[PDB]
RNA sequence: GUAACGCAAACAUUGGUGAGAAUCCAAUGCCCCGAAAACCUAAGGGUUCCUCCGCAAGGUUCGUCCACGGAGGGUGAGUCAGGGCCUAAGAUCAGGCCGAAAGGCGUAGUCGAUGGACAACAGGUGAAUAUUCCUGUACUACCCCUUGUUGGUCCCGAGGGACGGAGGAGGCUAGGUUAGCCGAAAGAUGGUUAUCGGUUCAAGGACGCAAGGUGAAGGGGUAGAGAAAAUGCCUCGAGCCAAUGUUCGAGUACCAGGCGCUACGGCGCUGAAGUAACCGAUGCCAUACUCCCAGGAAAAGCUCGAACGACCUUCAACAAAAGGGUACCUGUACCCGAAACCGACACAGGUAGGUAGGUAGAGAAUACCUAGGGGCGCGAGACAACUCUCUCUAAGGAACUCGGCAAAAUAGCCCCGUAACUUCGGGAGAAGGGGUGCCCCCUCACAAAGGGGGUCGAAGUGACCAGGCCCGGGCGACUGUUUACCAAAAACACAGGUCUCCGCAAAGUCGUAAGACCAUGUAUGGGGGCUGACGCCUGCCC
RNA sequence: GUGAAACUAAGUGGAGGUCCGAACCGACUGAUGUUGAAGAAUCAGCGGAUGAGUUGUGGUUAGGGGUGAAAUGCCACUCGA
RNA sequence: AUCCCGUGUGAAUCAGCAAGGACCACCUUGCAAGGCUAAAUACUCCUGGGUGACCGAUAGCGAAGUAGUACCGUGAGGGA
RNA sequence: GAGUUGAAAAUAAGCAGAGAUCCGGAGAUUCCCGAAUAGGUCAACCUUUCGAACUUCUGCUGAAUCCAUGGGCAGGCAAGAGACAACCUGGCGAACUGAAACAUCUUAGUAGCCAGAGGAAAAGAAAGCAAAAGCGAUUCCCGUAGUAGCGGCGAGCGAA
């Protein structure tokens, strides 16, 4: 095992200057890092599945691959998979469960995964437990894809894409159940807003127990939470989106 | 190249002359001396063998608190440090 | 109590002291090294106090 | 000339020293500490350590004494600790980016132990050091020489170093106890030897592992860009892994006790027995085993190895063998549960780690003790009020008072017994009762058992130690956190719920900028608002 | 005990922000202390005490700031700057 | 007005260009978008020479003594 | 040109008319730290291969592409770096205060920080003044004058 690294960046809630810019970070348990290869561009190459294993770092588990040739990868898990399983990236290759291939050449219509959305890059969409994709059409240089938020957007069609849903499908069912399962997941207590003082938060301070007094529901930093949209405005990929969410 | 630092030929103060280097002189045969702080053990050795023409077993060295190095120049059985520290003016 | 209370100070390694207000410290930043200008100006005796040596006598190893 | 003289462990006497002694030294009593008030370390102090002298000042009194003043001394290392090796958090950062200047980001590297990697033990000695000096017996790293192979060396590609918590059983030892063996023995009193002491030995070398665990540990060739990892072949006195143990180390010492010193300290000669049984660790096996999920550092040293690319190359590089020969820097004193650090004080305070004896006990609690260390730097009387720290109290038993605040009572173990309600886990040690000392007995296996019988006291967990319990309501579910130095709660948090934003060059956040966090994450994820387990719910108004 | 599940009696097992209680960490009540023995202590009791646990070493965050299970609390006996 | 600047525009060449406190005409003055340059002027950690209706140890420099010392402060710093 | 071997002043041994001690000018040495510079560091130490590190000078080389640039190896007395009371030039640039409050305004381009250099620095040889009369680069004093002016036409500011 050459894939399970410990190389953390440490502290992982500080920034440069050394400010808590990501807030509730921190406790935790030590955990170390699993490379997954979402790029999948060992081409050709047939290889088989050897074992399911947790990642601390993840919902999904990840797969213990051994090619023909003889190296090891680890990727993500496909849902109905199990060990002794296998797998082929390619051009070519079936639509079998836990494949790779490029866009273009898939069926109309297949739950799949792990899609680039620049090609090069490596694999950015539905990499949760049991993210899900489900291709609508295709036009000229584009598919039209479906995410798991249930947005539709064009992505280039050269572009990868792991076939199959992800597995894990059942972590909705925890329950954590006590404050210190949280904790020791690695997040960490969230005070409230009309808790505090006026000197810290928009809504504190008041006398008595406070109602959020001030006509808006507000961030820490005066921008009206609850309702009101914050997409740039004229973002470069606006174009590509045909959709919205749920 | 040789000396961690160059000091000098020099290096040696002078002998210690109390009643407990008397009795070291008879019982370890051995010699006692102030050196240079910036003086090695190697550089010791290779100066008073090469000075009196006499073998050095092991030389021992510490600095007394004020920061002057004081050495323990211990001889081999052969060689006699009473007669020899004799016709140096400690006896 | 078993807790000591507003004691400032306590017992810490000359290592760490050094580390944070030692010479090499006061001399590699611009504004710190106007300090030792202001220091040499009023002629004080001993410019910044907590300096180690790496050496022995007064070693933190 | 008052308050005070820093705990209520505690002193007394005889002698000595000297101008002078409650206070300095010695002896004898007595008492106190003993998971310390003992002995070691880390930090920090910074000469306080030892010797001889002094007592103006300092020491809450005195003082011939001192952590005080003067004079002189004292810290010895290849193996202990650090550095000459390695890296984490973090730091600095060549070139590079960004910024009125100062500078900011950031890679290559380089620092940076609290971690990895590495070689020594006993006995001895001495005013003050000892794993450092001495004696014995060891080990690591280099330079000789006998065999060798032809390249080495670095870069470089691998193996490996290499890691969690919890729990439990087994095998061992350290340590303890008892016996045996040996030596000594009047301790003035009815008896009595039943008494008192000693019975010790490390590192390392050589060598084997059991009803301890397991039943591939460890290899050898081969294909395919392939020397390692990986797809198929075979083979294993079917065995391995270890802590302890047998020997040498160690016919040596070490040694209880005897036989002589001469004045205030140890020191010469001699030298018996040196075993067994049981209890037994939080120590080792064990980076072992099982279980669990929150999923448990890096880098060098080490071992392979084939490349390519450089150097160093035939008075040479790597392997093995006994015997030789060789051996850098700094720390080392002393205090370190404190009169020496940190608290302005010789301050009732704080301060990381190590070693853990006996009797009673479940126990590192407690009580009394050992080894070891101490009697708290004002004393002497007297025995008024009053205050404090305590001990008891006839009759009553909350009548006190803002309030049972405070005090009292309960208490260990074994056996019987245990309600409403319930989220079915609880409530619960519910409540409430009975037995416990000491002696003597049944049993081819019930930690003074269990049971039977006796005997003493007013009283049997007799001391220390050691739950008071119940019924009803508000708030918050719950363990948790909080105003150091007046507030610990009903306040915050919490699991759970809901809304809203965000499709990755993400929203958000920090920055003049570069860019950093988010995330080496990507909608079952990430940011923000409110509510606060769980049950049933959550209406009208845009 | 079942078509098999379900369910239920005994063993085994060692979970738990489980219980009682030293060290350890705290700070609820009282008494004492108030030109204190102490610029927050002593004493007698108290809560947690395998975890959201305690703590040594070496580091990080900086005042139009930081940090904050949030009191305007803490940031060297200083904090509405 | 004159002088200098970010943004955008954007001339002319001595029948020229600019100034003469918007602006135009006529006069007068000068030659912008390249550089260099002593003096008179400012000051005292300091050296030499002189002077004082200046101080004389609570004054004069903080400092007449081995003072930025002793001492305090984590530190900048304060300070006999 | 006569006694000396620093201050406090004591001893011990020396050096001195063949001219010391001293005074002046010029040279030589100058451990370690510090711009610090062989590399590291917790200033005054540790490791070395014993080295001015780094930049522009100057000799060769030879990257991704021909040339070229980056880079590597050399020689180099080798120019630079840091320090410095005030004065000075340039960069950034307050607030209290005054206006009886306060925002324009004033405090002020002052204090502060930052960078730079000299004995001064900056300025400076007319695309300038001025008025039909003339002057001839700067800079400083007297003056014009608290005048012309500007100004919530307020406080104030104030030329040539």
């Amino acid at each position: 095992n050459n894939l399970i690294s410990g190389q953390r960046r440490c502290g992982k809630g500080r920034n440069a200057r050394g400010i808590i810019t990501a807030r509730h970070r921190g406790g935790g348990h030590k955990r170390l890092y699993r490379k997954i290869d979402f790029r999948r561009n060992e081409k050709d190459i047939y290889g088989k599945i050897v074992t399911i294993e947790y990642d601390p770092n993840r919902n999904a588990y990840i797969c213990l691959i051994h090619y023909g040739d003889g190296e090891k990868r680890y990727i993500l898990h496909p849902r109905g998979a199990i060990i002794g399983d296998t797998i082929v990236s390619g051009t070519e290759v079936p639509i079998k469960m836990g494949n790779a291939l490029p866009l273009t050449d898939m069926p109309l219509g297949t739950a799949i995964h792990n899609i680039e959305i620049t090609l090069g890059r490596g694999g950015q969409l539905a990499r949760a437990a049991g993210a899900v994709a489900k291709l609508i059409a295709k036009e000229g240089k584009s598919a039209t894809l479906k995410l798991p938020s249930g947005e539709v957007r064009l992505i280039s069609k050269n572009c990868s894409a792991t076939v199959g849903q992800v597995g894990n499908v059942g972590v909705n069912q925890k329950r954590l159940g006590r404050a210190g399962s949280k904790r020791w997941l690695g997040k960490r207590p969230v005070v409230r807003g009309v808790v505090m003082n006026p000197v810290d938060h928009p809504h504190g301070g008041g006398e008595g127990r406070a109602p959020i007094g001030r006509k808006s529901p507000t961030t820490p930093w005066g921008y009206p939470a609850l309702g009101r949209r914050s997409r740039k405005r004229n973002k470069y990929s606006d174009n590509f989106i045909i959709r919205r969410r749920s | 190249y040789p000396r961690r630092i160059l000091d000098v030929y020099q290096i040696l103060q002078s002998p210690i002359i109390t009643e407990a280097a008397i009795k070291n002189i008879a019982d370890e045969n051995s010699l006692l001396f102030t050196v240079d702080v910036r003086a090695d053990k190697k550089m010791i050795r290779e100066a008073i063998s090469n000075f009196f023409g006499v073998k050095v077993r092991k030389v021992n060295t510490l600095i007394r608190p004020d920061g002057t190095k004081k050495a323990y120049i211990m001889l081999n059985k052969e060689y006699n440090a009473s007669e020899l520290a004799k016709k140096i003016g400690i006896f | 109590g078993k807790a000591a209370l507003c004691l400032t100070k306590r017992s810490r390694s000359r290592k760490s002291l050094a580390r944070t207000h030692g010479f090499r410290l006061r001399m590699s930043t611009t504004s710190g090294r106007a300090l030792l200008k202001r220091r040499r100006a009023k002629g004080r005796k001993i410019l910044c106090t907590k300096t180690n040596p790496s050496s022995g006598k007064r070693a933190s190893p």
